[PDB]
């Protein structure tokens, strides 16, 4: 019952919307694909 | 067929439940989007070719062809398709995720969960990664890895 629908060009836009930070982080991921956060 | 950032639907009413990218013939989008079942094109029918729950990504008609990555210092951009809203470019610079196997790059942006799988791009438009496998930091500050496979 799944259907795609396309949306858009792939594209860089210029002038576009900038926003968020840019952490750095200590990560494991798992068989599961899970990130999680390590110390 | 058409290359192209796609909407994932489900079917009363219908929901997004994901992205996905169409490149040459393959689309391409996230596993826990579509936990590998078949999507329908229009009258066609679209079937799992490649999947690792792992990198959590899944491919269809064929194998993984996106293949650009993240150069570690430059904007990138995230192609946001969300629920009821047209497609949207978000600039940002990636945070990284350290870990043992490398770093990886990843987004601190935090959309509705029906825009996973919308690619993140590089300055040239290539596609260096799907988003919306990631981590919660602290109340809510989600921050994606941007995922990508391998050609």
């Amino acid at each position: 019952d799944m259907y795609i629908e396309r949306a858009g060009d792939i594209t860089w836009e210029k002038d576009a919307e900038v926003t968020g930070n840019s952490p750095r982080l200590d990560v494991a991921l798992d068989e599961s694909g899970d990130f999680s956060l390590v110390e | 067929t058409t290359d192209g950032v796609y909407r994932v639907m489900t079917r009363l009413g219908s929901t997004q439940v994901g992205v996905g990218v169409m490149q040459e013939g393959v689309f391409h989008t996230m596993w826990h989007v579509t936990k590998g079942a078949a999507l329908r094109s229009g009258e066609g029918r679209l079937d799992p070719y490649w999947g690792d729950v792992k990198q959590d990504l899944v491919s269809y008609c064929g194998p993984w062809k996106l293949d650009a990555a993240w150069d570690g210092l430059s904007e990138v951009q995230l192609l946001a398709v969300p629920p009821g809203e047209r497609a949207k470019n978000i600039q940002t610079l990636p945070g990284i995720f350290k870990t043992k196997d490398g770093d990886i790059g990843a987004v601190a942006l935090d959309y509705p969960a029906g825009t996973s799988g919308s690619p993140i791009l590089d300055k040239s438009g290539r596609v260096i990664g799907l988003y919306g496998n990631g981590v919660v930091i602290k109340n809510g500050s989600y921050v994606s890895a941007i995922t990508q496979g391998k050609r």
